[PDB]
Order: structure tokens, then C-alpha cells, then sequence
């Protein structure tokens, strides 16, 4: 058994936003109802229990409530920090047996904007030894996550061998993707470059690395 | 102030048996939660102070909870793994209580009052008025939930691979900033770290000395089954050749560490 919740809820910096939590009598119903923080890299944290008590350290602005058998979790002043999944859980029919709901994904918009900071590596000698080509293109330091990655190879487009990570938060609340492009060593020394395009907000962010280029 | 520690397998084989283990340090019930990539938070069970095991019902049949007070350990059993079993597995520990209706302090059950009266919000009567029914000596039960559940600690979580793969140690491989690459007082170096399986891996810095910067960025997983993810860390540009810089890859699925040194782009 899994409470409803929402799939997703977002709002801007200084908003607020609340998520439902939907059961039955056997469980929201019974009055206890409790909410789970689950920021991604992090362990989760209980946020609230009891319906409306709040976990040490919480503060108010984190509010839980409930009318009959749907319990809300209301967040206010929205801050960056507060990006997470949230899940509601009660006990079912016990207080031994617990049920969770399907997860909310939080989203806050209006942060600072931020161009992207673009690092591009070459094959390391060492890989080359061993036979093998990783071009390594780290995209850090953007805000909103969102960017496209496209590869050159001399001055016309690269399909194959891309492989690209989705964005996800870095320690400040920025984002940070990675893209890598795999060669064989022969390709990587018969062409004079290779470049990582990086777009974002419209604007794009060019590296290039040549094989003549040691140090 | 609770501590818990999970251990056991960072990998399994279609059908084979999980078995974990929970350390608790510090001083209710102990019990398991997992959850799956993308997917919800799945309660699976637990063993409170008395011995006593509750199971999803869901699940039941496939699960098994037991504990050791000399070594304040809980364990966990999983048949049948399959690819739908792959996720993190978190220890908790949770407060339990089933409150029955009691009547508050200084007021006994007394039926025959409302049974005879007709008052409301009756059910206990005031212990001062000896057993007589006086309306304002009323009162209803205790107001609290029947059942209280929660999870009061967490634990930081084991990742769980089911696959026919076996395990693999990463190679590490440098990547170093070059004369063109650097940015002014500072300059990105990583190390990429290369078909591994399953997951996860951790990469620090100088043993943890060196933070500024760091980001282990997301792996990507090849067309080979194995996973890469490369990690970065901003260094003042005039210590390149001079500062030793070390990435720290720990694999615990292979109970591998690699130290790999990180030196300045040479044209040996």
C-alpha cells in the first residue's frame, strides 16, 4: 500500500507551496502521520511526526497538517537549500506496520542565474598506453541545470561516442554535468582537434584540446 | 544521539539471498527501509526492544529480521533477489507506541454515566466525585492517535546491485591541467575513474585535506555494463608541480583504494 501524493511541486524564492498526502482511515486517518526530507547525496531526514510536530531543528516555516484522511506538508519562504524529495508515512492498521507515500519532488525557481564553467581534458598518456581515448568535458558552476553538450571533431559535428550526464547540484547550490567522448587512440591522434560545445541560456561555451598539444 | 551502520553485500546474483547487518551505537525499534532508484521509500520491517518482528505484508514471505543484544545488532534476509530488488537499503530506528483509550489522570471509566444521564463527551468520570455521575466531573479519553509510527534515525544507506556482472575494480586515470587549461590564480585538476562495477565510488582529495571546489559529478554507465565518473578540484595554479594533489577512489564493492597522484601535463 502507498499514500498519494503529487509527482512534483515547485515554487519561487520567498513562495510558498504545500504537498497532500491522501490514505485511509486505517492510516492518515489515525492521526499520525509523519514527513521525510530526502535531499539527493544525503540520507533522509524526518522533517515532521504526530501530524504537526516538528523534528529538532526544523524550522517553522515547515508546517504539517491534516483534515481527515489527507494530511499536507505547507513549506513558506521558500529557500535553495529546500530542493528535495519529500515523502509522508503513517503506520497502517498498527504501529508497527508503515506505509509510505510516492515521494514529491521539489523544485524552487529564481536563483541566481550562472553561466557555465567548462573544463576540457585530453586523453591522459596513460590511457593512451593502455590502448584507449577519453576525451573528459566538466561542466560546473550553472544555474538553471539545464545545458546541451555537442562535440567536434575538427570543425564538423561528433553523433557517435557521446556520453552525457544530467545536471545535478553541486555543494552551492549550483549545477554540474559531465560529458565524455570515446575514441581509439588512432582517431584521437589523426584529426588536429577536438572541441566540447556547451550551451546554456542561449549562449554557448567552446574548449578545444589538439593531440599536438603536450603540456 | 543513535548511530547506524549498515553492512553487506555491495552486489547480488538473480535469486541469490541477501543478508545485511545493522551496527546501532548509542541509545523503540530497529528495522530496514529501501528504496529503489526513481521509485518510493518502501518500508520492508522491524524488531522492537521485546523481540517482536513486523514484516510489509507485502513482502513478508521473502524477509527475516533478527537481533543480538551482547553485539546491538539487527540483521536482514532478502530470497529471491531480482533486478526489481536493486536500491538503497537504510536502517532505522523508529518510535512505536499503541495507545489504548485510557482515561485521563484522576478519572475513571465509568459507563453508567452517559448510560443513564444522556451527557456527552462522558465516557470518564472524575475520580473526586467517588463513583457518582456529576456532569462536571465529564470528560472523553485521553485525545491521542491509536497507533504512533516514525522514523526517529536514519542511517546513511547501502546501495544494492542485482546483475549477472560481476564486480570490477575502477582504473584510475589523471587528469591533468595543462598550460592552456588553467584559470589564472586557479586551475581544475581530476581524476577519471573508469569501468568499475557495480556502484558506488567516493573520491576525496589529499586524503580529505583538500575540499575547496571538489564535485564527484554523476557516472555514466557504457555500452559495456560498467560504470565512469570522473571527479574534479580547483588548485592554486602556482602550486602545479610543487604541491602533491592525490585522488582518494574508494571502492567498497571491490574493497578496492586507489591513490593516484595528479601531476602537471608534461612533454616528456
Amino acid at each position: 500500500y502507498e499514500l498519494t501524493q503529487p509527482s512534483s511541486v515547485s515554487g519561487s524564492l520567498g513562495q510558498r507551496v504545500s504537498v497532500t498526502c491522501s490514505g485511509s482511515s486505517s492510516n492518515v486517518g489515525n492521526g499520525y502521520v509523519s514527513w521525510y526530507q530526502l535531499i539527493p547525496g544525503s540520507a533522509p531526514r524526518t522533517i515532521i511526526y504526530g501530524d504537526t510536530s516538528r523534528a529538532s531543528g526544523v524550522p517553522e516555516r515547515f508546517s504539517g497538517s491534516r483534515s481527515g484522511n489527507t494530511a499536507t506538508l505547507t513549506i513558506s519562504s521558500l529557500q535553495a537549500e529546500d530542493e528535495a524529495d519529500f515523502f509522508c508515512a503513517s503506520p497502517d492498521d498498527s504501529s508497527s506496520n508503515a506505509v509510505f507515500g510516492s515521494g514529491t519532488t521539489l523544485t524552487v525557481l529564481g536563483q541566481p542565474k550562472s553561466p557555465p564553467s567548462v573544463t576540457l581534458f585530453p586523453p591522459s598518456s596513460e590511457e593512451l598506453q593502455a590502448n584507449k581515448a577519453t576525451l573528459v568535458c566538466l561542466i560546473s558552476d550553472f544555474y538553471p541545470g539545464a545545458v546541451t553538450v555537442a562535440w567536434k571533431a575538427d570543425s564538423s559535428p561528433v553523433k557517435a561516442g557521446v556520453e552525457t550526464t544530467t545536471p545535478s547540484k553541486q555543494s552551492n547550490n549550483k549545477y554540474a554535468a559531465s560529458s565524455y567522448l570515446s575514441l581509439t587512440p588512432e582517431q584521437w591522434k589523426s584529426h588536429r582537434s577536438y572541441s566540447c560545445q556547451v550551451t546554456h541560456e542561449g549562449s554557448t561555451v567552446e574548449k578545444t584540446v589538439a593531440p599536438t598539444e603536450c603540456s | 544521539q543513535v548511530q547506524l551502520r549498515e553492512s553487506g553485500p555491495s552486489l547480488m546474483k538473480p535469486s541469490q539471498t541477501l543478508s545485511l547487518t545493522c551496527t546501532v551505537s548509542g541509545s523503540k525499534s530497529v528495522g530496514w527501509v529501501r528504496q529503489a532508484p526513481g521509485k518510493a521509500l518502501q518500508w520492508l520491517g522491524s524488531v522492537d526492544t521485546s523481540g517482536n518482528t513486523d514484516y510489509n505484508p507485502g513482502l513478508k514471505s521473502r524477509l527475516s529480521i533478527t537481533k543480538d543484544n551482547s553485539k546491538s545488532r539487527i540483521s536482514l534476509t532478502v530470497t529471491g533477489m531480482t533486478t526489481e530488488d536493486s536500491a538503497t537499503y537504510y536502517c532505522i530506528t523508529a518510535h512505536q507506541k499503541t495507545n489504548k483509550k485510557e482515561c485521563p489522570e484522576d478519572y475513571t471509566y465509568n459507563p453508567r454515566c452517559p448510560q443513564q444521564y444522556g451527557w456527552s463527551d462522558c465516557d470518564c468520570m472524575g475520580d473526586r466525585f467517588g463513583g457518582y455521575c456529576r456532569q462536571d466531573g465529564c470528560s472523553n479519553y485521553i485525545h491521542r492517535s491509536t497507533y504512533e509510527w516514525y522514523v526517529s534515525a536514519w542511517g546513511q544507506g547501502l546501495l544494492v546491485t542485482v546483475s549477472s556482472a560481476s564486480t570490477k575494480g575502477p582504473s584510475v586515470f589523471p587528469l591533468a591541467p595543462s598550460s592552456k587549461s588553467t584559470s589564472g590564480g586557479t586551475a581544475a585538476l581530476g581524476c577519471l575513474v573508469k569501468d568499475y562495477f557495480p556502484e558506488p565510488v567516493t573520491v576525496s582529495w589529499n586524503s580529505g585535506a583538500l575540499t575547496s571546489g571538489v564535485h564527484t559529478f554523476p557516472a555514466v554507465l557504457q555500452s559495456s555494463g560498467l560504470y565512469s565518473l570522473s571527479s574534479v578540484v580547483t588548485v592554486p595554479s602556482s602550486s602545479l608541480g610543487t604541491q602533491t594533489y592525490i585522488c582518494n577512489v574508494n571502492h567498497k564493492p571491490s574493497n578496492t583504494k586507489v591513490d593516484k597522484r595528479v601531476e602537471p601535463k608534461s612533454c616528456d
